[PDB]
């Protein structure tokens, strides 16, 4: 269910959705928004 | 967000804790007491009923 | 030792608790011998509830009067704190709220 | 038998749940490995998915703390993927770190 | 306070009352967590309503409060969930 990124072999794994984490991110369009965190997270770009 | 107004004043407030009855709510001296729950149990407290 | 004023309260419900302290406490006094004054009874505070007696409203609107009696009463003596403490200690009573206090 | 052919699982993660620190899933053992917690991990021996044995195998790769086998993908956690935050371990102490 | 109390505080109810053998719960939902144990009330009524019905605790009402006491095969099942030492806490010792 964390398959999705793009998966390399020998020996690296690279990952897709960049976190910006409180003390894997959302993507539709603009903003960056956590999951996890309690208090909701907003930066757009 | 719910399941609570301000609940702070009024007869909304307050039950008996006997019956969890608001009604007929004997506050003086800080009973409490519902009057159908405080009759019968006053003997019990203290008071004696005369003249 | 220093020359002290001790005043001593006493409550209950009861008449009858009272007047086995006041009487017990005074004699505890004189075996000592100290500087007793008689027991100051102050005025009796009544208390008091009147309820409806039927649960519901049917009948004639008839009443309780229900009542409680509080009685403050006052031992004075002029004595050191060390002293004191083998009278109070020695015969409590059953269901008597006392406080002994300096001054 | 004479000891104890691999029981240093058994009684670990029977034991570790008093003070509980076993995680389970592919989110959490994934959370357990990205993080300071992790201190020892498993797969089947057979599972699915080359990237998804890959991963396991390159997650580790990445902070260390190894995996090793086991058998049967149904009866892994039945002795309690795993991960895990004397006596019992001094069989896989010493095949772990040393060889 | 709302939703299934957590599992290390499932054991926060259990550890009270696996030490000192009562636990009692005042009946309201909306009021704050019982004085002792730092928890939800409604997660203590909860856990409790969940321990009487598969028997264990004895539960006893009166004035809202909820006066559980534990019996013998009670302290069995702790012991079990809680893994402490057999004969850990006899209620005859004082």
């Amino acid at each position: 269910v964390l398959k999705f990124y793009k998966v390399d072999g020998n020996d690296k794994v690279t990952r897709l959705r960049k976190e910006c984490p409180r003390e894997f991110m959302a993507a539709h369009k603009n903003r960056t928004y956590c999951g996890r965190c309690g208090l909701t997270y907003i930066l757009n770009a | 967000l719910f399941n609570t107004r301000p609940k702070k004043f009024g007869p909304g407030s307050r039950q008996c804790r006997v019956c969890f009855n608001r009604h007929g709510m004997v506050r003086k001296y800080g009973l409490m007491m519902c009057r159908q729950c405080f009759r019968e149990r006053a003997n019990q407290i203290g008071f004696v009923k005369y003249r | 030792q220093r020359l002290h004023r001790i005043r001593i309260t006493l409550t209950s419900k009861d008449l009858k608790s009272i007047e086995r302290v006041c009487t017990e406490l005074i004699n505890g006094a004189k075996e000592k011998n100290l500087q007793v004054a008689g027991p100051v009874r102050l005025p009796v505070k009544t208390l008091r509830i009147t309820t409806r007696k039927s649960p519901c409203g049917e009948g004639t609107n008839t009443w309780d009067r229900f009542e409680l009696r509080i009685y403050k009463r006052l031992i004075d003596l002029h004595s050191p704190s060390d002293v004191v403490k083998q009278i109070t200690s020695i015969n409590i009573d059953p269901g008597v709220e006392v406080e002994v206090t300096i001054i | 038998e004479v000891k104890d052919l691999m029981t240093a699982i058994r009684k670990v993660l029977k034991n570790a749940l008093i003070h509980d620190g076993l995680v389970r899933g592919l989110h959490e053992v994934a959370k357990a490995l990205d993080a300071k917690k992790a201190q020892v991990c498993f797969l089947s021996e057979s599972c699915s998915e080359p990237a998804y044995k890959k991963l396991v195998q390159g997650l580790c790769k990445e902070h260390g703390i190894p995996l090793l086998d086991v058998t049967d993908s149904k009866e892994l956690g039945e002795w309690a993927c795993v991960c895990v935050t004397s006596e019992a371990l001094t069989f896989l102490q010493n095949h772990i770190k040393t060889l | 306070k709302f939703s299934l109390i957590p599992k290390a505080n499932r054991k926060a109810i259990y550890e009270y009352l696996f030490k000192e053998g009562v636990i009692v719960v005042q009946k309201n939902g909306k009021i704050e967590r019982h004085p002792e144990v730092p928890v939800p009330n409604l997660h203590v009524m909860m856990t409790l309503r969940s321990l009487q019905t598969k028997k264990f605790v004895e539960e006893k009402f009166n004035w809202q409060h909820n006066y559980y006491f534990l019996t013998n095969e009670g302290i069995e099942f702790l012991r079990t969930y809680l893994h402490l030492p057999p004969t850990v806490f006899p209620s005859t010792l004082t």
